[PDB]
């Protein structure tokens, strides 16, 4: 998956992002393919990433920005409630493409 | 979208030139630019800035930076906003600042 | 999805989220063909998107604007509650058109 | 249905929402009629909607006036907090007219 | 059924409400011959609304002047909170005339 | 039933509801009528309310004022909160007179 | 029922109550009799009311003073919450003298 | 049961309850007789009132000196919260008497 | 039981309680003895009246110098939440001594 | 129906009329109209109004128009009412204007 | 019963008699009557009032009535009650006055 | 037990006696004796109190009773308990009256 | 038990609780034995206390020196709120010594 | 098990504790053997206490410190809120070394 | 454990001492000693107490005794506690004695 | 697991973690070894860690930066809240490579 | 276990938890060796404990350092919120090495 | 992680040098280091601090120590640090400190 799609999809428009990104991405798309038992490979042997991971990959991305042993912060005039897991309506994205493991 | 900040100002200074004889002249010129969150004080605060010799009239909320000097001026929406007091980073944590200021008047450029 | 019609469902009149729904609305348009198993295809061959559909993904695409490990937050004067799911009338907009995967 | 008849019915008098409804109305009432399964066909050929099919469709588009992904806000001195689900009886309308899918 | 008389039951005295209910008052007599699937005639062919009924529809009247999308509000001295549901007691205003379709 | 009995019973000294009593209080007699299947009607064929009837039409009339679709209100210094449904102990008086419908 | 044993029962001093009571107490009774299907009768055809019914005549007086729409209220300085149900200690008055219909 | 001596159990050292306790000892005095189907009575023919039931007497006549349809009230500084319904440890006082009804 | 001893278990030091325990004690005494169906009589035919009987007489006394009707108080600077029912902990110091009733 | 703003007030401004000789004569005209809600201030802010120099005697809000104007005044119920300060957005969002006013008598008209 | 309104106060207005030669008096005399409640004010409210020229003593709720007037008078258990300031209606709903008012000696009458 | 008013107070009053040639000697003689709940002020109205011209000591709380007048006194725990102001009827509603007061040294009697 | 042993565990300096202490420690030494049907005697016919009874002597004579009417309470800047019940992990210090009732 | 080391477990380093927990610590070492039906003995006779009857003794020890009657307290700037069962992880420390009752 | 009062503090009166052939020494001796709880006042209360002409700098929470006085002082921690003003018994239920005072140099002895 | 990798995966740009993070990474990596009964060996015999066990111990070293003993902090204008128990979602990065221990 | 690298794992730099570590380590090293019935012996008779045993120790000793009877406390500004139990993912740790006893 | 005290200050004392003839030169000089948190006042704190002789900019928080002096100094990010008034410890109990200060310039060193 491109950096600066999923940079487009999140809307992001700065570069204090791009270190965490370059790491994260790749390592979402193995996920989808280990978790889905489907390597996504389309007739002519090429790596064909459906929609649906697309969409799973840039929103568990924009979860993981988050300190994980946090619910809650406030600073002054700021504060700050976190969602402790990913919601069930992102990770039903992966659930038409899921095969039995062999 | 829903942005911490939406808005974009700027920040100016008050330098010097001098060219040719000898010249007292000083400009202010642009520093840089930020997105920031300016902010009318609310109903009560009013009451309390209503007590004080130069009333307060705006808090702006940017992202740290440590250029950000209380002799310094803001351009925002074609009107200047001037400090009052000293910039203050919330908590000591060093994430967010907030600045205190006034309206004074139209701008021009 | 016509982007232009997108942002007359969702009452938005500047350009402010146009490289977002330039990139979001065909994804989620993909993705319903593959979760109803619906290539929603006419007589003639031709792509017939049904409303039901094209309301799923307007309102799905608003949602998405959101932050996803944020529920709430609050800045002095302004304060925001955020809903965690996609509520279940929303995704009531695709069952009368699903069929079973082959 | 026509535009001004759901204004009437939605106690509006400006222009404002003109632009929103003129798109919203068409597919809500496409959508009634697919979850329905039912045309709205009288004896000679002609398409007669029933009153509350009308009354859905008015309080279905006023419901979609509010944003997805928020359930509360609050600014200085005004607050809002939203419905996150359409009504049970809004949906319970449809009732009396539903047929199965052939 | 008759606008000054609804406007008798829900204790009005202006005319701001009159557009309103000169739309919505019919609509709601259609809903409960609908939906009890009875058409209120006598014996001699006249149409009878029964007491039950017009309960019915003018406190069903009052309930939909409400904003659907909406559960509080407040401005700086005024706060309301609002009803999601129409009330079970108001839904069985029309129970001891129903009958089955056919 | 009489107009001035239920003003008696419900501590009403002005005439302030005169005309609101006037249209609701035949109106639930007829309704406790048909709620009942019961004419109320003695050995002479003579009209004769029983004493659980008029306590039920007095005490729904005084519940009816209200707004149907608000909870909760308030207005700098006072405030209310409403009842969303008739009691069951006022819904209880019209029980040991309940028939069977023919 | 006597008025002034029940304003003795229930604490009262002045008159400001008294028209309320002379049209509340024998609706009262007679909803016993009707309720308890017993005609509270002695050996003689007398009529002997027993202390249980005088204490629930005199409590359910007390509990109908109430507004029927209403659970709570706020002026400035005072603030009342009502009961919204007649407690089932004060119904549990009419269990020893109950018999069947006939 | 003697006044002064329920007087002597509730703490109270005034007049101001002597008229209602007048009438309200005596009564539920009967209604522990006809509640438990027990005259009190011994051997040689005399009434004889067992301490259980003097508890219960003088506990509930002090349960009734409140409000039955008020659960809270506050006036300026001082606030009260009342108890709606008699506790089950003084209803378990009449228990080590109870008969069946012939 | 001796009142002084009582005294001595509830730490009460002067004599404002000593009209209400010299009425309240024997009848308590006596509760537990029909309670337990027990008369507390060694091999002498003497009275003997065990620890936990006493540890319940003493606890159940100073338990009923509240006011049966209410739950909480409060004046200005002080407050009080009152227990509605005896504790079980004390309810269960009459069990090693229970017999059936004969 | 529970509308946010249930009244209707007038906006009127300051301006100069001159014809024939040389004159002086400004005239308070209406500009527009606007849906609004007038409200009294609350019992706690009457005890800080009260501190003032002008008090305060209303707020009103309106949806938000930059046509309003400092200078300007309203006319509401049949009554003249008289800005105090600058008018409000509130959070910087552009929803809804605050403006806070007392009356000033009677208006003939 | 608990009834928002369990009090009775009298109206009063200050109007003139003229008869025979030329005459000043003016005299008290009823305008109406209505159901208020009058409470006295709280004691956090106390401490706030007793920093004004003219301390408060009481206010008084009525259901809205436009007769109202800030010159009238109450006449409240043999005692007067003189206006503190102008009626303010809640929230400008016209359901309900407040007035705020102090004691002013008995009444003869 | 947990009582309401713990305490025993008594009411005095400041009256006349005349015997023989020409007397003008007042003495505080009791009138009645009621139960009280006598309580000093909480810490947070210790700081509004200090800002007046007589600070307050004390809040008693009875029950309502109309022979109570601001010219008289109260003895307790053996001191002089003076009043602050005029005794308050608790919203109206005739049940609860409020004194505030302060200490003003030893009793003799 | 001794007296100044569970002053001792109690950590219990003055002697302000001594006329307590002395009155409560031996029913409670006595309400083991009866509530565990164990006299505690050893081989040689001596008294033998166990540690665990000791333990619950001390804890329960500390828990009952509150008020047994009262959950919480408060007087100007000092509150308390007290327990309902005994522990129950205090209450199971007895249960390795329980035998049955003969 | 010797009082220092208990210190040095429960980060005391004053003399404050020291007369509570000689009483307190000996009784707790006979209640883990009481409990697990265990005198803790090796092979040569000698008493071994394993590692977790020294860690439950430790922090018994710790939580035993408390009121009993006692579940929150607060002065002015500080404020508490105990609890009030030992936690099932400090008791789940006797489970490895429990046995049968002979 | 948990003690409402950790602390020990020293109550000591000013007493004359008289021998010889005439003498006005006056010592500080000591009465008897309590178990206290000695707080600093809050953050909110600071700001409260620096507007007075002598500013609280401790509340002093002891059980009820009688025989405290106004006229006496605290030693605490080897530092002499002045107090200010008179002792309060919270709620007037002579349970908790609540004395405020300021700190007042070093004690020698 | 690289340091480096593990620091640009939780957008850590100094070196105050970096004792801790030294230490806690391949003890982390010996757990998912040991939890999965896998030791994550290619056809070659060489260690290939799959990147669900990257993310998962990232996040879980993340996690373990908390006070075990602690809910929640305050300190006068900085407040924090913190998860008690990791994620279910953390821990479900370890399912597709479950294996039987043998 | 070394001290130095509980120390290191904890993220602690003084010597003011060092008495406290010393003592309780070896004591969680052996309940974990008894909880788990396993003795973490290789192949030639050498200890080596596994690294979730190492996870665990470091996390209960951090544990242990609150207080045992203390759920929530404030002074002044600060304030603290205390876990009552040690949480389940701290005690899943041992799982993977459990033995039945023998 | 999250450390209640994440920054690091420096304590310096004004103490005395003399070598040779006679000498009155008076250096700061360091007495120990400490870790602490550093906090700017709330919003809130802002409007009651303007009301003093000398407004307080800074709170510290650091664990307890009784070296620390009221006429101390602190050197915390390049910048001096004044005490205003007395430390305080919290509620008496010895474990946290809490200083009150005011920013001074610019530190050489």
């Amino acid at each position: 998956m491109d950096i600066q799609r999923v940079k487009r999809l999140l809307s992001i428009t700065n570069d204090k992002h791009d270190e965490y990104l370059t790491e994260m991405v790749p390592l979402l798309v193995e996920f989808a393919k280990d978790e889905c038992h489907n390597p996504f490979i389309d007739k002519d042997g090429n790596e064909s990433i459906p929609s649906g991971v697309l969409i799973f990959v840039a929103k568990a991305a924009q979860f993981y920005m988050t300190n994980a042993g946090l619910t809650g912060r406030s600073m002054d005039t700021v504060s700050y409630n976190f969602a402790t897991e990913i919601p069930s309506t992102i990770l039903k994205k992966l659930n038409p493409y899921r095969k039995m493991a062999r | 979208m829903y942005e911490e900040f939406p808005d974009v100002i700027t920040f100016q200074s008050y330098v010097e030139q001098s060219n040719g004889e000898g010249g007292k002249t000083y400009k202010w010129v642009d520093e840089f630019t930020a997105a920031a969150h300016v902010q009318p004080i609310s109903q009560e605060e009013y009451y309390k800035a209503q007590q004080l010799q130069t009333p307060i009239g705006y808090n702006i909320y940017t992202p740290y930076d440590d250029r950000i000097d209380k002799k310094m001026r803001v351009i925002y929406r074609g009107k200047i906003v001037t400090f009052i007091g000293d910039p203050v980073d919330l908590s000591g944590l060093q994430e967010i600042t907030r600045i205190k200021g006034k309206e004074d008047g139209a701008y021009v450029g």
